[PDB]
């Protein structure tokens, strides 16, 4: 057939060495990558149809009166949310004979290799966001928050990244870690040079690295979380639901036809006439995060967090920006790159002229800032739909 | 330690690699096409016409065809050995958990698998009357699996098992949809993947020791795990038998016909079609063929290929089968010579019924542990000593010559008066355990009738 | 959980499905055209002569024709009595809707689908007031169908059916006239009127379980679903003798007779008329021909076929089909030698014999199930529990040797002196279980004269 | 849209199909609107009104 093709397995190079006295399973190839985010968000139940989150928000209220004052009326007020399921999906493709042999026990083992895909892509498209499907709303790294870790965590954690959440009014409920942090939790000293996290003669592997929590707060650890230069994230973790339609759904066939080329440029392979199987996997994920503001990503070292500020449509009034909650001065939506640049700068605490950056123009800004950075719109007298984002390490 | 919940994932990785070890055997039985058996000189087109043979089945065939079990003899306290079949009588209980189970049907299926792939596997639960099912939910749920779904490790010190996994694929597409895990204290399932995945489950069991017993052809003590018994002698002239009739096949279609040549005279002399190279002569039985002088021609024959060459190799392959076999050898043929009387079926049959009666005594090695461990998970409490010692009756595998036994059987009692006891006449007759107990509750009418 | 409406036409495209599996085991049995049956040295037009084998035929009508059911056998609460008599004993129950469904002559077609196409299916109702007449009211109507007509979802984990569906075709093709569905509870049916669905009449069942129950040729316990018994071998050389048959038959048309040249002679010097190309050769006796001996004119003859060289090996393959099958020699007809004696009888069978036991056996725990479903649904509650234990009585499948048989028993029984008790001599001269109830009643009118 | 099978679309459709054969039919054998050329005629070929 189409012999040795990147697209499908024939007897290529790798079964070479088959039917023989090779060495068992290998002594060296690490476990599967479990999935991270379906062991800390809470899994709702989710149709085919989707779901739609009711949520109350109206203000309502009642008023001291003296006797004989005539009482005052009020409303209550209601809102409600949607949020849709996304497919993921693959092929993999093998010769009949192939499949006849199972060489290398590959037909079982590529089931389990596509899981394990289809599993960490869901984990990119929550933490990080690296492809997420439109449907998905919101990820972890999307947050307006960080911290620094490095000298010591007990710092970083309990006393300044707590703050970063408290003051904003959300809370602390999980803490969630890649194993690269591990140096820093058994380099976290107090200034006789004891260890915080582990007790005298040291047998004992450091307390949150065996799951242990950190001051009340449960400790997840994981693999692969790390991207980047973020090693991981504290806060409300019960903020986060997600759902799955079905299972993978594995299904099969011998007959049908696959296009090995593009929908724009087609290059078509029957199976039946190749003598090829194919098979075709399938999952119908859902996440939705309530606000990716309530959690502090954790770095291993400071860094500076880089925005996109959008005025789109913004055509009169003025914008107010604001830096660890301390208002500028407000600006025009008109304003050039250098007037947003010194009007930063202009904010009473810490900044300077050297380390913040301002870069694009009028109403297209990015802003790059040693801080949690936050946006009043509503001195715009015309144009609302403006908005502010997160967009990379700075 | 070890989480049950990775283990799992380890041994359904261990029972996939076995697989592959069994396609080998199971392309003989069902006759899959093999690489060895393609006749070399049939030409490249034709190599489609595959020709199939059925040795090996015929062969595991003949012996799993021959095994049945009676019942069991657990030896009595002090010599008790005159009482019934009935009256709730220790080997009669283990011979109503056999009936109940309808093992008669399923010991004669897990046998055959025994035999093709040198193991299957017996296992033992007490029933889940929670999910709705046709058994008596007392009887121990004793089931057999084969080694195409159940795997199990060995300690090859105690050659005891030291856990086990049982799993089920949904449909076609050959996903895992449960996997049942058996570990010394106690059995954990995780009960289906019914689309979605899995969600665990688990019954601890009053046993010190995994309630599965393998039950394997192993022919010798060098084998830890029992061969297949399709052998690699037969599994040889089997695929040598292919051949030759492959070879024969197409030698039958393209030279069975003395192939005729005319030499000399010339194309165009004859007339030949010049677009199609050909003339249709008319062909029919009177006519003579005036071909001129052909510059000189003359016509001549290559001869057929003449297929009694190829049969009497066909002949001595079936001589071989025969042989490694061990079957009478009019089972493939390989004689006319049907045996005229008696004494002559158990001539030619006693290859045959000394390995059956082999088989009897390998297997029932494991019959006896699948009840012993079937009556502890029962009754609890221990074992009474006296089941240490039971041992499996199997009928007699060779041909019922019925008619040749009655006159010995006859002669030795002699009404009253002759050498054995009344008894001893229906054994030798071959009334099963069963039917002998049945036997007593008419003979006491025939007495109380007079 | 699931809706009908879609699970309807969900199982009725893989009933569909399925019957592109079926028919190509079908075209065996029914012997009509295989594609690799065309024998490859006939000529184009010649290929509309095909030659039919039938080998399949004769395998599954052996097998089939000699399987019969004597009656059900329920063991006794305690083993009280070996029977309980005429008197609607628990066994004569269950043998009663045998008669009253005609089952006598239904399974027996029954079993040879399940011979063919690997499965068929029993299934169990009440009848209704309102629909077939002609069958006793009080009765469960238990009817069996083929597998192309009824089709269940078999689910892997429990060894049950899921659910089931019934597609009753139309008098021509493709046309469904009306589909029945069974629930684990329930049962509905729609007529296909003008083109549509009617709503779905429907009843209730007694049951927690689909009323539904496969027979299967369960040929070995890794085989899940029931392979057909027309195997690979036999289906392979079964097309192998169609092709020799069609050659040999070829080439009697064309080329078993020599064919007639003569080179030197000019065809005007043999008076051809040119237009034409022939000239009337007057046959009769013992006229000479003469000619002219220009251009070294002779006369030679090219030799014809021996038809042998193709029956030489039709009788090889007749030895095969015999060695796979396990038939009696005589069956294939592979030489005129037979039996002279019922010893030499009793080994000749002695493979279609326990062939047969071996498919008595697992068919019967098929009529098992069927009949404790068919208990539940009439008679309702538990059943009791003797009926998990019960036994199916096939007939002796073996030629009946009446004289042998007679002459051994009346040895065994000697008046009553000798070592068995009547009534096991009635059943080992084979007096089926009906049957010997007739002799207990004419035994006790006999002894009031003697 | 198989899965969810919304207002019974497939069931629907297949009844809706099956009408249109039929239309197609005696459309094809009364006033030849779309015969085949497999039909021996229609009823409008007649000369006579």
């Amino acid at each position: 057939s189409a012999d040795h093709s990147q697209i499908a397995q024939t007897k290529d190079t790798m079964f070479t060495g088959y039917l023989d006295p090779v060495q068992a399973k290998d002594y060296f190839a690490e476990a599967e990558k479990t999935s991270i985010v379906q062991r800390v968000a809470q899994k709702i139940p989710m149709g085919a149809t989707g779901i739609v989150i009711p949520h109350w928000t109206g203000d309502v209220s009642a008023q001291w009166i003296g006797e004989g004052d005539m009482k005052p009326i009020t409303k209550g007020n209601m809102t409600k949310r949607d949020v849709h399921p996304a497919k993921i999906a693959t092929i993999f493709v093998a010769s009949a004979e192939t499949v006849r042999a199972n060489p290398a026990n590959y037909l079982g083992t590529m089931r389990t290799k596509v899981a394990t895909a289809i599993a960490m892509a869901f984990d990119n498209a929550a933490l990080h966001g690296t492809n997420a499907p439109s449907a998905f709303q919101g990820y972890l790294d999307q947050s307006n928050k960080t911290q620094s870790i490095s000298p010591n965590a007990y710092q970083g954690l309990g006393v300044s990244g707590l703050t970063k959440l408290v003051t904003d009014g959300k809370k602390w409920t999980h803490t969630l870690l890649d194993d690269t942090v591990e140096p820093v939790l058994n380099g976290s000293v107090d200034a006789n040079g004891r260890p915080l996290f582990v007790e005298s003669t040291y047998e004992s592997l450091t307390t949150p690295f065996r799951e242990g929590r950190i001051l009340g707060r449960p400790t997840i650890l994981s693999d692969h979380v790390a991207e980047g230069d973020v090693v991981g994230y504290a806060g409300d973790f019960s903020q986060i639901i997600w759902g799955q339609v079905g299972g993978l759904s594995f299904d099969v066939t011998d007959q049908a036809t696959l296009n090995l080329g593009s929908q724009e440029s087609p290059n078509f392979v029957s199976l039946w006439q190749h003598n090829l199987v194919a098979v075709r996997v399938e999952a119908e994920y859902g996440l939705l995060i309530n606000d990716v503001n309530a959690f502090v990503k954790l770095t291993f070292d400071p860094v500076l967090t880089t925005y996109a500020l959008d005025l789109d449509g913004a055509s009169a009034g003025n914008f107010t920006l604001s830096l660890d909650g301390k208002t500028s001065a407000n600006i025009a939506y008109n304003a050039s790159t250098a007037t947003v640049k010194s009007a930063i700068v202009a904010i009473d605490d810490g900044v300077s002229a050297d380390d913040v950056t301002v870069t694009g123009s009028a109403g297209d800004y990015t802003i790059t800032v040693p801080g949690t950075l936050t946006a009043d719109f509503s001195g715009l007298t015309d144009g609302e739909g403006a908005s502010i984002s997160v967009v990379s390490v700075g | 330690s070890i989480d049950p919940e990775k283990l799992r994932d380890q041994l359904l990785d261990a029972f996939e690699n076995k697989q592959n070890e069994l396609k080998s055997s199971k392309a003989y039985y069902d006759a899959e096409r093999r690489p060895d058996a393609i006749g070399l000189a049939v030409p490249l087109d034709m190599r489609k016409y595959l020709a199939h043979v059925g040795y090996p089945r015929t062969y595991v065939d003949a012996i799993a065809e021959r095994q049945e079990l009676e019942g069991f003899r657990i030896p009595s306290a002090n010599g008790e050995e005159p009482e019934s079949g009935g009256e709730n009588d220790p080997a009669s209980e283990l011979w109503d958990w056999w009936q109940a189970n309808n093992l008669d049907i399923e010991a004669t299926l897990g046998h055959t698998d025994a035999l093709i792939y040198g193991t299957a596997y017996i296992t033992i639960s007490m029933p889940d009357p929670e999910v709705d099912f046709d058994v008596d939910p007392e009887v121990p749920l004793i089931r057999v699996e084969p080694p195409t779904a159940l795997y199990a490790e060995v300690d090859p010190r105690t050659r005891k098992v030291l856990y086990a996994i049982r799993a089920i694929y949904g449909a076609d597409g050959n996903e895992i949809v449960s996997a049942t895990l058996y570990l010394p204290d106690t059995t954990m399932t995780w009960l289906r993947a019914e689309g979605e995945w899995e969600a665990p489950t688990s019954t601890p069991h009053g046993l010190e020791m995994v309630p599965v017993i393998p039950i394997s052809n192993r022919t010798r003590l060098s084998d830890l795990y029992g061969t297949s018994e399709i052998s690699p002698e037969l599994r040889s002239v089997t695929d040598a038998a292919a051949q030759i009739l492959m070879n024969m096949q197409g030698t039958a279609n393209l030279m069975a016909i003395p192939q005729r040549l005319i030499f000399g005279a010339k194309p165009e002399e004859l007339g030949i079609n010049a677009e199609t190279g050909q003339r249709m002569f008319d062909a029919y039985m009177a006519r003579i063929l005036a071909f001129e002088g052909g510059e000189g021609a003359h016509a001549e024959q290559f001869s057929a290929a003449e297929l009694r060459n190829f049969v009497d190799a066909l002949d001595a392959l079936d001589r071989k089968a025969a042989s490694y076999s061990g079957l009478p050898p009019q089972y493939l043929s390989s004689s006319s010579d049907n045996p005229a009387s008696a004494e002559a079926i158990k001539a030619a049959e006693s290859r045959l019924v000394k390995k059956v009666e082999r088989k009897n005594k390998i297997f029932g090695g494991a019959w006896e542990q699948a009840m012993r461990l079937a009556y502890k998970m029962v009754k609890g409490g221990d074992i009474p000593t006296e089941y240490y010692r039971m041992e499996t009756v199997w009928r007699d595998p060779s041909t019922p010559t019925y008619a040749a036994k009655a006159d010995a059987a006859a002669k030795l009692f002699a009404n009253g008066a002759g050498l054995i006891p009344r008894e001893r006449g229906w054994v030798d007759m071959g009334y099963t355990i069963v039917e002998r107990e049945q036997m007593r509750q008419w003979l006491e009418q025939d007495q109380k009738q007079g």
